[PDB]
């Protein structure tokens, strides 16, 4: 047995805890509970209703939905100080966002193929750098890929240790001698302050993950 | 070595009680009387036209 | 709106009102000012200068004696001004020069005469640029 | 220039641009409405809390 | 507990599936090349 | 061999300093908010995640870099 | 060491949470969405 | 042998850094960002597909050599 | 080991400086804010959460600087 | 004798951060292209060509630079 | 143990110069300062505390930094 | 003898960023052009020549400085 | 123990270029009084006491960093 | 033992570029002045000798930079 | 004395990017340049010596840098 599947064991858990005891027998009056996954599915629906545009913009909109909800509920439990990192495994989440890019490569050679290519041309240029526009292209069209990944969960790897080590800096000042105490509220206040850094970078990062992938949706569905 | 990140945690939990928990309430009981006003006066409103 | 309206008002003749046209050509604060068929809502003092009006037809060469240029947000720009201009009949050098001299001579008098004369050999040799 | 501190209102900037504009016309092309445009023919008299006068001069 | 509605995942989200079978094929050969650092 | 580890502690010392582009670069976006605000009241709400999106892209640079010091170190 | 069982037990949360939220969770808030419409328009 | 690995973690070092500017960079799109719609509202999801167009390029400059300094961390 | 340590505290010397952006960047987000407060009068108490909002997560970022300083000073 | 493969690594370090100004520098040519064409809606096709003219040329210099580190690794 | 000293006193000076973008950032306070009396003279000593505290707080970052520059001195 | 190549591969390395001058310096120039032409269309091929025109006697100095590095690489 | 004196000396040197962002901002703040009686005549000295106060302090700033590197250098 | 004066030269070196900016900073009060008197020509003598004022004070701290450059010199 | 070679190579090397201080500034003059005719396109040819005076008397100082590289490269 893993910890880590465990994990998500308790994830889907959670995600039993979200709607079933929060929905009263099915109620017009939408509880307090409810209030807040109405604010998230109004707040994906407008972001992704303007974002790809589309005339089958809804069409992915349960996939936009449910790549966020992963990353916003695995970013509720590492918060916990006693706990292990959840999506800081960066193997899983760049190999998650190279699932997705591949999958958008995919999507746009069966919806597009040869013209898909035609993503490689943004607009009209004058000839000495019509190729390497191009290139230069190719150069972002992987880190298209690779960055978004890339830029997740080193998030979340560089905040809980962080609020290891800094634990060892209450393990390094509140040993050394007494007058330690005096004056010693500030780096108490400092981890608070990366506490509130801690929900942002999980909450924000998790819509960011989501609105790059969005524009990503609509790169590749939509030649330009 | 952990159990200050839980102080840390617990502190600002207390934080969120004191402060997050009577916005979110406030929010939560503005939107719920908004709700039920509309719902309730749009069937006032049809049942008036009934009446008509 | 697909061009834009534009209301260019004189206390004699309003000549366009709303005129549906493609650019606009105005000597303003900041200098001379383009302005297509989309802009923001922006209030602008017009300097003397060439206003050029460019529509769906050809670019009309006028000068204006300053004014203002206020893009109402339905995208209605209306130029505020007093003079409207040929295209350089109105306009004779030596009616601008011997007066300009003159001017020039005003400008030398009390602060009252002179700025204000120094004001009009200002807007004489920007019509010197009309002259072109 | 410096009207704003030393000369004219604005307004005033913008008449005196009209009067040069017009000023600059083709005799030709310089009607009657256009000197009639200029024809400064009002009288400004300043009163006081009394009533009293000023003279009335040409503005 | 929910009505289960037969939303469209088969028909519609066929070539993510693909792509993480693809990636599991190459975790088959990254981790029977490079899973012996 | 006495150096490699001090090499270490150095190239994770030349790495850190990354951060700063991050600590000026969201500064602006924050100025620009004030200037999203100041000339209009009216539109804050409609820039008040589209301004702070920007900053989780900008800080994530930051946070590029410190922990590129921290494999160093460890 | 566990690429096959963090990438494995992951593929599987993954396309299990795609096909549950898709067949449960966004039309059971849907329904509320309809159904408040429908009152308000009669 | 004990000091070229030494000079790779601290060239590692030395490329990281790379991303300062581009850190800055991006939020000076997104300050143009909330000056563009701030003056123009009626410009909003025009220039924001292009202007996360020119957030991209503006990471396509500051992030390989980031990657340089992992190919030189191995 | 008669180098190391000695490293350690350049190595906190170079990871001091970094929170330059901290001394330029919440103060020129005040310079906007007394901007903000000058080309418009009541938006002050609208802004100065945000502003301070826009201090405090911007000054942070440096603190990661020092306390670089603060590892290597000490471990 | 270790020490000339040693100091490639470090000229490829410090031989690639020149896209730093890249990073600095195609972001206004997105970013006065923001608050251009906020300030005019209908310049942009008129200009997006030559932004992105005025992107690419301006981009590649500093491409170079990663260059010049690139056949300095091998 | 002759080098760890002269190396804390060359970390001592590398560790001083952050004050540099400390009396950069107070210069724009005073700067923008200056540029709001002149637009607003009639609000001159309410911005000023609030200037001079963003002034007091934000030049504490380069005196928190080179009070790190004493400790490390001593 | 044994250090000096690698001495010159480390000196082509820094004789390398000064394209940095033009990594942000003419792109400038392109942003003044968006800017130029936004508020002034008109005035676009008035001006199109003489700054690309612009363009070369300035980007032309920051190859000067990577040339430097071939006579410090070869 | 050669190195520490010569070393006291060099972070001496290190120490000094602190003042430089005093020595650019010192100057700004009176730049922007320019600007600011050029825009308003009105208050040219009421402000002109902010001006030097804010030189003050922010030349101070370069007084600690060259009084470090003097305290350094003996 | 030759290493000292060898040091006090190279710190004659590093004590010298901390006026560059300042030489910038005055530049731009000069670039001020010229947005002192450019778009207010009525403000010259009102500003340009209280302005070189500013031009005074201001650079010669900069110049304190390279008067360091001549005490470790000696 | 066997480095003092590779001493002035390296001394050419870190005197080389002093064309970045041309590089970027006659650039900001073009900038300006378009700045004149975008604003006053009657100050052209007023300018266009003027600027490409201002050309000249600036990049010819970063000039300087590379060929005292130059003189630190053979002199």
């Amino acid at each position: 047995l893993t910890t880590f599947s465990l994990y998500t064991i308790i994830v889907l858990l959670v995600i039993t805890s979200l709607y079933t005891l929060t929905n009263n027998n099915n109620k017009i009056i939408g509880s307090r509970w409810l209030i807040s996954q109405e604010a998230i599915y109004d707040t994906i629906m407008n972001m992704t209703k303007g974002q790809i545009g589309g005339k089958n913009w809804g069409l992915y909109f349960p996939m936009i939905f449910t790549l966020f909800m992963f990353i916003f509920i695995a970013n509720l439990i590492s918060m916990i100080p006693y706990s292990f990192a959840l999506s800081a495994h960066l193997v899983f989440i760049i190999s998650l966002s190279i699932v997705i890019w591949l999958g958008n490569t995919i999507l746009g050679l069966y919806k597009h193929g040869w013209v898909f290519f035609s993503l490689f041309v943004p607009a009209g240029t004058p000839l000495p750098l019509v190729p390497l526009l191009v290139i230069i292209e190719t150069l972002s069209y992987f880190a298209r890929a690779i960055s978004l990944g890339l830029r997740l969960g080193s998030n979340i790897l560089a905040g809980h240790l962080l609020m290891v080590i800094l634990a060892g800096l209450t393990f390094n000042f509140m040993l050394i001698n007494l007058f330690t105490l005096v004056f010693g509220f500030v780096p108490l206040a400092m981890i608070l302050a990366i506490m509130m850094l801690e929900f942002a970078i999980g909450i924000i990062q998790g819509y960011v993950w989501a609105i790059l992938t969005a524009s990503y949706l609509k790169d590749a569905v939509y030649l330009h | 070595d952990e159990s200050i990140l839980l102080l840390t945690f617990l502190g600002f939990t207390g934080l969120v009680a004191k402060y997050l928990a009577p916005a979110y309430k406030d929010f939560a009981d503005a939107r719920m009387k908004k709700v039920s006003d509309v719902l309730n006066a749009s069937r006032n409103k049809h049942v008036e036209a009934v009446k008509d | 709106s697909s061009g834009l309206k534009l209301q260019f008002a004189l206390p004699h003749e309003t000549l366009y009102s709303g005129s549906e046209v493609t650019q606009v050509n105005l000597p303003a604060k900041s200098g001379r000012i383009g302005v297509l068929a989309n802009h923001v809502p922006t209030v602008e003092q017009l300097l003397p200068g060439v206003v050029e009006v460019m529509e769906g037809s050809n670019s009309k060469k006028f000068f204006i004696s300053g004014g203002f240029a206020t893009v109402q947000p339905d995208s209605q720009l209306c130029v505020t001004a007093i003079e409207a201009f040929p295209l350089e009949s109105f306009s004779q050098e030596n009616i601008k020069n011997l007066l300009a001299e003159a001017k020039k001579n005003v400008s030398s008098s009390d602060a009252r005469e002179a700025a204000e004369a120094a004001i009009q050999v200002e807007v004489l040799e920007n019509l010197q640029s009309v002259l072109k | 220039s410096a009207w704003r501190k030393a000369g004219i209102s604005y307004a005033a900037y913008l008449n005196v641009a009209a009067q040069a504009i017009r000023s600059s016309l083709k005799t030709e092309l310089q009607t009657a409405s256009v000197l009639n445009r200029s024809q400064t023919d009002a009288f400004y008299t300043q009163y006081k809390n009394g009533t009293a006068a000023s003279e009335p001069t040409p503005i | 507990m929910l009505k289960r509605f037969p939303t469209p995942i088969l028909k519609v989200y066929w070539p993510f599936f693909v792509a993480g079978a693809a990636v599991y094929y190459g975790m088959s050969k990254a981790a029977d090349l490079s899973s012996n650092t | 061999m006495q150096l490699v580890l001090a090499a270490k502690y150095i190239g994770a010392g030349i790495s850190t300093i990354g951060l700063l582009g991050a600590g000026i670069g969201i500064a602006i976006v924050f100025a620009a908010l004030i200037n999203g605000v100041s000339r209009n009241p009216s539109i804050k709400d409609t820039v008040f995640p589209m301004a702070i999106l920007g900053f989780a892209l900008s800080e994530a640079t930051g946070l590029f870099c410190l922990m590129v010091s921290f494999l160093l170190l460890f | 060491f566990y690429f096959m069982n963090q990438l494995t037990y992951g593929f599987l949360l993954m396309i299990t949470l795609l096909i549950l939220f898709s067949q449960f969770f966004l039309p059971m808030i849907l329904r509320l969405y309809v159904s408040r419409l429908f009152i308000s328009k009669l």
